[PDB]
């Protein structure tokens, strides 16, 4: 789960054209040096306070996304049989 | 039948071959690097962390990708031959230069000017490396260099530091497989060879099967001794002297052997007979060097002196000699001091002459025989598979430690190349393409430290930026300790590499990669 | 052409190869383990319970899975060479360490630190094993060790216990195939060799074709004897002595043989002639050892003594000698006692010297000839297929019993490794990854007892938990008797293993498995 | 089985083969041309900018396209054999002539008349080239020619200019691989060979292992010297003379060698002995040339003079001689001046005679031994891959510089062919088809300058038009500097190439291309 929670930030950085692991390391360092709200902006390639910059998300979206993703992944991890009709 | 490919297609095949070879080698870089198991046709596989060993086994099905792999293989092979260490670093540097050079060429730059710019940058880098070098002061630097080269093994470093201390500056260290699981150091001093013990009756110490002679004479003679009448006169003079006598000849055969052992058994004389070392031309080479430090004469065939004509005057003087089944050694002799350094000097100038014809390391062996001692480190392990890996590490540390004595030491962990690359910012050229070649070397010089951090689970660029700023905040020697994962003074922490290894690796990598970058077409047979 | 695989794919191929080799071997572990039939190209198949025999024949089509199999094969091969027993246990331990190491590495642990942690744990385990060892007191422990190693065969254990008692501490036990279905023990004492019976007329016991001489003289001489004039003087003075005379020479040829037999037939003297043993250099090695314990002189070529110059003083004295078509043996001689002690002392020190050049077991044979006796156990069975299996078990018990004499005994059934692993809980290291390596060894040390229980139809974990709690409730030596299926004191019950076998198995298994765990890439040829 | 193709189909296959071979070679033309990597079966690939090296490896699967490739390969091979430079230019010219000839033939012209017209045009072009030639004045032109031929390498040009200055006009320059990364020039003067140092006691300078003799005699003799009585009379005379004596013989063996060294050791005489150079017939050839410049007699077998009959009069005189393990050299001698000029004239006249039987360059080596010195340029690089490329460039510049001395220089960069082609406008013939052949050569002569500009990133026709108009506005020598991309006086700028190279390239290209144009049918085996 710890690795999974740090995946979406790397994907956002990779899509914008930056190295995901470098961005993740900088964000982790900025959590102690500056604050928890400090992160990486993808529209412009600089680090800033996301809450102050207005780049915010509802806490319901984050809470539901992680719970739903872990739920479907958990069921598929213990799936033992797949039943499907033979095509044609 | 041949097929020729041009331009981007040719460079694409070369890049794929270089990358595949470099990827396999680069996994062994750093203190936390891992090993590669190489398939052997007959017998057990080989597990090794040695960069050149992995590169020597790499071959590819595609003829054009194989051409790229074979060219980069010469980087590790030449580095191993010259320095004996840093082969993985040289391979990493070669890939970095080639990859950056391809990007510059793809932008339209002239390949020839890029090669010229690369050559200029390396000259500046090598000069900066020499300025950053520090001479080896004593056992502390020797032990630190050996420990680092042995993949942070303090046991190996202590043994090698002891070995160099015993044999001195002119000594020779040899690494051999031990018959047991323990690793031991054996040091012998003096002129010793692999003959002796002609007859079992030549025994003075029955508790050890050792024949020790106190103040013995030696008889240097180049042919077989079998006639009794020619054999008699020497002991006739020797029995008058009363001191022990030792025979060094081609062979003491039949009747001559019979009278020697019987006379010894009666107790009137104390004597022994051994074969002279060498085969073919090694006869003249070895007996002359045996005679020079004993104070006597070789009594060669050229001198035209018969056995009966010899006396006590031309017989050399030795203090102690020990004879066993295989080993005969001499403690000292009457040879003049100024003669041995003349022979030592004669061998050193002959090194350039011998290099054109030699196929054995006997050139260095003769030098250490009369100038000091030779140490044998017997590497032992529970299982042969572990023994091969341990022996390779010891050999790597022995070669690296020797290089450190020659050209000094430098900060380790890739910091030296990072510091040297900082001087490339002030280097300017009138040609834009030659400037691109300088930038290629600057990026390549900082590649090895990033790869070491990557192998240790750290981001290479984050480490590189911190190391760059630590050069101004703290000092030149400050770097990243990938072993535990913090930044500290590398020289004070003992993470150091020889200057020769770093200089050789960068020079070899640029020589091959620069030559490769000028290619436009590849010609190979159709499979 | 080569292909390189990395990371999880590389470890997956290695694990498959190790598992497939270990699965075949592990079916033979324990008293209720079963046998494996191995195909032979020519002749009948081989049925064996020997672990190293099964492992030596294993090979796989996949090049990368073969590399894993070949590496683990060295665990059984080295264990067999050093200890001669416990090869199946070593293979089981090697698989357990590798399987647990892969799980730890998959969690992100550093392979190098895991290997370092494994090395530290084994040192603690070996030290704990030595503390748990018990010296062999007498025949009871010898018989118990032989019985267990022979797969609970009391008949084999009784024979081997008798064999050790007869030959003493310095004796040598040899195993050979019998010509009949019965198994017999043959013991000979004295210096005996494979020559004799030059002529049929040298007979003193026509009821056995045995030539027995009472208080005979022996003539040690290294060359052929054919001249009559040189041959006469040795009988010219022994006929004055009147005692029987025995000739040991390179050959007694023609006229010299003719006068010897004819003179013997007339009854004036009692004599026999035999060939000297050995070939090549073995002449000097054997005749010297023959002469040392007889009180005479070897009369070698170096001594320069002719046949006519010999006398009774240099001829050795013996009590009895027996001569037949193949065997010639001496009961005793006039050799001084301290002389044979030195010869025995000279040989054991020569063991280290000759180990670098020997290819035959004559090193121990020469020692046993003048220090005691040699025993030949002739294994017999109704059919050759059963004979091969029975002979393998006897050889296994002979090697195990010898190891028990050297380093003592230990509780059997895998209890010793379980007790040793209990000491690993108190071992702590500063590195988290090195701690994982310690936990790997602790789990591996308890694997063999689980496998033994599994082969016996019991649950391994249920047995292991009971054995662990019995260590505190009852004692260290308490364990599980897989033969009948209850818990008892293994040492009192006679289920004991040599300390050397257990120590070697764990050391060899960790040395190989730890080395493989540091691999990251595999290089092999494309088929 | 054979298949025959005719007409357009035959020419289409030939054109494809010629074009494919020419395309690979032409990428190396010009100062900004790039290199080609050639696959080698065993070992590292070869990177080269040499045109004939690339062409020699080209082969094709199609039998008819291979015939076109093989025919054009002879253009580069012949140019390399005769001139040693300009192989790429010759290949470019050959493709241009063949391509233009095919277009003319496709219009219905007679192939035979086209070949005749081509032959007439080349004669005019060669005559115009000779008129445009300029003799070499001194070191400036020599250095400029060497620098251009070495791909604009000033370091190589300086060394070769120094080498020519030291050895003079009659000297011989040899290129060898250096054992280190540095490039050095070694020059020796006088008659020297590869023998010497029969015994270690022939030492006069222990600090350099060199036997130097001041005003010594030499002994030229053709057989072994082993008899003592025949050797003494020559020393009985020179010991009267008192000067050092040197032995040149087939061998000085055993007793004869023994008395020579012992006499020298005692200090009464100073002497040395060396072997005669060569093998087989080379002994007669070399000893006579050794004796001619020393003022003595060869004392050959034909003269019928025994060893005892020799005296001081027939023994030659020398100033200094130096003897080491491999090299023996003489500084001067007493030979008459007019004799060696006869010998060099004889050898030069024997060049035509020797060319029909020789297989070694010893014909020129003997010339430089008695008329000047021989220089050895040891090319060195960090890695063998760069060494091979650097050595090829040095050899190319050495051959080009020698050609410049012979037939002078001419403007480089293809300007000379452009200026020569301008004279073809005034050439007229009565046959229309022969006129087409003249136009073919005119277009072909201007091809190389366009290809050089194309390799430099410039349009070939734009450069050619400017160069053509610069001939009238500025002068004949004005051309395009492809190195930096501007127009300047080629001769003043130092961009020059030998007249011989240009003359040979155009002649060889037209000879093969003209012959190929007359083909109508191709016969080849069915694969
Ligand atoms: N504890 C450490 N921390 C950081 N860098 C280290 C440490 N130990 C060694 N190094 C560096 O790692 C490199 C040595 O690793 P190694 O795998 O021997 O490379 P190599 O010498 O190029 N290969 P080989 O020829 O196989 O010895 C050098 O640059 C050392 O300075
Ligand atoms: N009756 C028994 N009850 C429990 N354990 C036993 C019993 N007999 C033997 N053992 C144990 O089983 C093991 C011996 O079985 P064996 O099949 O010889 O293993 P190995 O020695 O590793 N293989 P090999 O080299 O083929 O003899 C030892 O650990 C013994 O202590
Ligand atoms: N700086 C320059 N500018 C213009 N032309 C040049 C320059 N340097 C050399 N050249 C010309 O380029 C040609 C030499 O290039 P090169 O690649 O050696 O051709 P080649 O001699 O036909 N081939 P090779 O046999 O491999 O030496 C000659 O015509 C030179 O005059
Ligand atoms: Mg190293
Ligand atoms: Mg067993
Ligand atoms: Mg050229």
């Amino acid at each position: 789960i710890k690795k999974a929670c740090r995946t979406p930030i790397r994907q956002i950085a990779a899509n914008s054209g930056f190295e995901g692991y470098v961005v993740l390391e900088k964000v982790l360092q900025l959590g102690k040096e500056k604050g928890k709200n400090w992160g990486f902006d993808a529209g412009v390639g600089d680090y800033k306070d996301m809450v102050e910059a207005g780049i915010i998300d509802p806490t319901k979206v984050v809470r539901v996304a992680i719970q739903n993703a872990a739920s479907v992944a958990g069921t598929m991890l213990t799936a033992e049989a797949l039943v499907a009709e033979i095509p044609e | 039948a041949k097929k020729v490919i041009y331009g981007e297609d040719a460079r694409a095949r070369l890049k794929a071959g270089v990358d595949k070879l470099a990827n396999a080698v680069k996994v062994t870089l750093g203190p936390r690097g891992r090993e590669v198991i190489i398939e052997k046709k007959w017998g057990t596989p080989v597990v090794t962390k040695d960069g050149v060993t992995v590169a020597k086994e790499i071959e590819f099905k595609d003829p054009y990708e194989n051409m790229g792999a074979q060219l980069v293989k010469e980087v590790a092979s030449k580095t191993s031959d010259v320095a004996g260490d840093g082969t993985t670093t040289a391979t990493v540097l070669a890939q970095a230069i080639f990859n950056e050079g391809l990007r510059a060429i793809a932008s339209g730059a002239n390949p020839m000017d890029i090669k010229r710019g690369i050559d200029k940058a390396v000259e500046t880098v090598v000069n900066e490396i020499k300025k950053l070098s520090i001479p080896v002061s004593g056992r502390k630097e020797i032990e630190q260099v050996a420990t680092i080269s042995a993949n942070n093994d303090a046991t190996i470093g202590k043994i090698i530091a002891d070995a160099m201390e015993a044999v001195g500056k002119d000594g020779v260290i040899t690494v051999e497989e031990s018959k047991s699981a323990e690793t031991t150091l054996e040091t012998v001093q003096g002129m010793q060879f692999d003959r002796g013990y002609l007859s079992p009756y030549f025994v003075t110490n029955p508790d050890k099967m050792e024949a020790v002679l106190e103040d013995p004479f030696i008889l240097i003679y180049e042919k077989k001794i079998s006639n009794v009448k020619d054999l008699l006169p020497v002991l006739e003079n020797v029995v008058r002297a009363g001191k022990p006598l030792l025979i060094i000849a081609e062979d003491v055969e039949a009747e001559a052997l019979a009278t020697l052992v019987v006379n010894h058994i009666k107790g009137v004389i104390r004597a022994c007979a051994v074969k002279a070392p060498g085969f073919g031309q090694r006869r003249k080479d070895y007996l002359q060097d045996i005679a020079i430090l004993t104070g006597g004469t070789a009594i060669t065939e050229e001198l035209g002196i018969k056995l009966e004509s010899v006396t006590l005057d031309m017989l050399g003087r030795a203090d102690k000699v020990i004879v066993d089944k295989d080993n005969t050694t001499i403690v000292g002799g009457k040879g003049s001091k100024e003669a041995i350094q003349a022979r030592i000097e004669q061998i050193k100038r002959q090194i350039l002459e011998t290099t054109s014809d030699y196929d054995r390391e006997k050139l260095q062996e003769r030098l250490a025989k009369l100038s000091g001692g030779v140490a044998i480190i017997r590497v032992g392990a529970a299982t042969e598979a572990e023994l091969k890996e341990k022996k390779a590490r010891v050999e790597d540390a022995v070669h690296a430690t020797k290089a450190a004595v020659e050209e000094g030491i430098v900060p380790g962990g890739g910091v030296a190349l990072v510091r040297a690359s900082e001087a490339l910012d002030n280097l300017k050229v009138d040609n834009a393409d030659q400037q691109l070649g300088i930038d290629i070397i600057k990026k390549a010089c900082r590649t090895p430290i990033r790869q070491i951090a990557a192998n240790s689970g750290f981001e290479g660029y984050v480490v590189l930026e911190k190391v760059l700023q630590l050069g101004k905040e703290k000092g030149k020697n400050w770097g990243f300790d990938a072993g535990v994962g913090d930044y500290k003074d590398m020289v004070e922490a003992g993470i150091i590499d020889p200057t020769k290894v770093v200089r050789v690796a960068i020079q070899n990598a640029a020589s091959v990669a620069g030559t490769m970058l000028t290619a436009e077409a590849l010609v190979a047979e159709i499979p």
